[PDB]
RNA sequence: UGACGGCUCUAAUCUAUUAGU
DNA sequence: ACTAATAGATTAGAGCCGTCA
């Protein structure tokens, strides 16, 4: 990417295909992708192929897509609450050793 | 109602300077990125061993795959991952005492046996390593109990790599229970094993898989981890400390300030002060003379909160003006949430704020490229917060997500907790076996 | 110690309130 | 001053399970 679009070649500006800048596996999906729909001929797999069909992209299908959702959490609130609390001091309402 | 914050997932660095999220993935697209070839193995142990060792070593040479392969990728031969050349033709191999000269049951005293066990294998070890000619790296020994921790306790002194495997690792097959059936079943994980096992050979022979080079520059991270010791006094002084990736010239730099800075007491958990400065100058002379500078910032790691006069303590140490901030983390918040619809459970990366200090964050989940979860139940989250010093928010909270991937000692996707604690407890239990070493060697590699 | 996560139990200090002297 | 109890709130050790319908 050090050279600038526009100087690339004489002979090749109506062409566009594909640039490296970003990665090399993306590219490779896409270059790919171009000779399916171009229909390069078909070689066979040998039967243990289609497994590298899935790693061959840079990702499977990791993506960041900006649909919401919602969650049930699992607290549970309070809406009203008292509003004083008592205080008092007598030292024999109850015997001493008695719990409370 | 509050909505939640995602925060992106940062990429590794592989060969050829290129980016990828599994490190697998890359590992299976481009590889390593130093080059080892070194891998002339030695092993100690019995016939059977022996004999199932040489068998798994000729049989991780082709390629395998698990049961189900759109979660875990497929697993290629050594040779075609790494590059190097690993063979069972190159092996030196010795012979434990067919008899026993420690009596079968564990009657008499299981220390006594344990001891006994962990001195005839360093007692050879020792001997081969002084008395042979050949070089060898690696030490794959076999075993037919708190044993190892003895065994790296004694063998730090001599500065030599070590791997441990169990017997009922391999012959998982055959290892049958009382009744007739297998004990483990491991049909579903043998190619991450493989993967584990040669990464860990790997990294262990002298060479690192991935490096990072998304990181600010001029900034230096610590962590410490507190553990009980228990002789006479219970004296918990602990303060292993950890790693920290001072800057240098393009690398990470993983070495790590050691040395058990007592702290007498039984109850107190946090610091005293001159230890608390021993370290931190310990901990900056490193800095100091690999980058011939002053860092501008100092980032410090806690599994626990930590009292304040250790903080005027650290005041003085500040050179000019690198403040040093101090962070907490928890484990354990029960904030079980639940998806509103389906079977499925939230994804790692949402992340919470109730203040400008709090945090909550979820580091585990599900990831969409692997279509299944991190967990079995629910995932629950974590919990963080700057205790000490002023900073943004989402900074520490990118920081310690992307310091969620290097472990070496394995290759998941991702792990619970940031590995600068995690390397810290580790070598916590094993260093304390025997404590009369002076000056410890500071490598990562000794220690697992 | 292959490695990870999810759970369970056992214990222990630091605050703050007592009464025996 | 410290040995008895009260509970809430932190903290670390170990020992059991499944392996992703
Ligand atoms: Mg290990």
């Amino acid at each position: 990417e050090n050279l600038s679009y526009d100087d690339i070649n004489i002979e090749i500006v109506r062409l566009n295909a594909i640039d490296f800048k970003k990665s090399w596996a993306k590219g490779l999906q896409d270059l790919l992708d171009a000779f399916e729909k171009q229909n390069v001929p078909k070689k066979p797999p040998d039967h243990s192929k289609s497994n590298l069909l899935y790693q061959q992209i840079f990702l499977h299908d990791k993506q960041a897509i900006e649909k919401e959702e919602t969650y049930d959490s699992n607290w549970f609130p309070i809406i009203s609450f008292p509003n004083e609390l008592r205080f008092h001091r007598y030292d024999w309402r109850l015997p001493k050793q008695f719990d409370v | 109602m509050k909505e939640l914050i995602y925060i992106e997932e940062p990429s590794i660095l592989f060969a050829h300077g290129q980016k990828c999220t599994d490190p697998r993935d890359g590992l299976a697209l481009f590889g390593p990125l130093n080059q080892i070839y070194g891998i002339k193995s030695g092993v100690v142990g019995t016939q059977k061993g022996l004999q199932i060792f040489k068998s798994y070593l000729d049989k991780i040479q082709k390629p395998i795959y698990n049961h189900n392969n759109i979660t875990r990728p497929m697993f290629p031969g050594f040779e075609a991952v790494f590059g190097c050349k690993w063979e069972s033709q190159n092996i030196v191999f010795k012979e434990i005492t067919d008899e026993e000269i420690r009596r079968y049951l564990f009657n008499a005293s299981t220390h006594k046996r344990t001891y006994d066990l962990v001195t005839l294998f360093n007692d050879k070890i020792i001997t081969a390593n002084k008395n042979d000619e050949e070089r060898v790296d690696v030490w794959f020994v076999i075993v037919p109990a708190q044993f190892h921790d003895q065994l790296k306790a004694r063998l730090l002194e001599h500065t030599i790599p070590t791997q441990i495997l169990r017997e009922s690792t391999l012959a998982w097959r055959d290892f049958k229970n009382t009744f007739g059936a297998p004990i483990r079943d491991f049909s579903k994980i043998e190619g991450h094993l493989a993967w584990t096992i040669s990464t860990a050979a790997y990294y262990k022979a002298g060479g690192k898989p991935w490096k990072l080079g998304d990181i600010r520059p001029g900034v230096c991270y610590l962590g410490l981890v507190y553990k009980k010791i228990e002789k006479s006094k219970n004296p918990q002084n602990a303060c292993c400390a950890a790693q920290m990736f001072l800057d240098n010239g393009d690398g990470t730099v993983f070495k790590g300030e050691v040395g058990p800075w007592y702290n007498p007491e039984k109850g107190e958990y946090h610091l005293k002060p001159k230890e608390a400065k021993a370290l931190l100058t310990q901990a900056l002379e490193s800095y100091k003379e690999q980058n011939k500078s002053y860092p501008k910032e100092v980032f410090i790691h806690a599994r626990t909160r930590f009292n304040d006069e250790e903080w005027n303590a650290f005041n003085e140490v500040t050179p000019k003006n690198t403040n040093l901030v101090g962070v907490t983390i928890t484990k354990s918040k029960p904030l079980k949430l639940y998806k509103t619809e389906g079977a499925f459970p939230i994804m790692r990366g949402n992340a919470y704020i109730v203040d400008e200090k709090k945090a909550f964050l979820w580091t585990l989940g599900f990831v969409p490229k692997l279509q299944s979860t991190l967990s079995m139940e629910v995932p629950n989250p974590i919990f963080i917060e700057i205790n000490k010093g002023e900073a943004e928010i989402q900074q520490v909270l990118k920081d310690i997500l992307a310091l969620t991937k290097l472990n070496y000692n394995a290759c998941i996707y991702a792990d619970g907790e940031p590995v600068t604690l995690r390397f810290a407890n580790k070598i916590g239990e094993i260093l304390t076996a025997s404590t009369e070493i002076k000056t410890p060697p500071l490598a990562f590699k000794y220690y697992i």
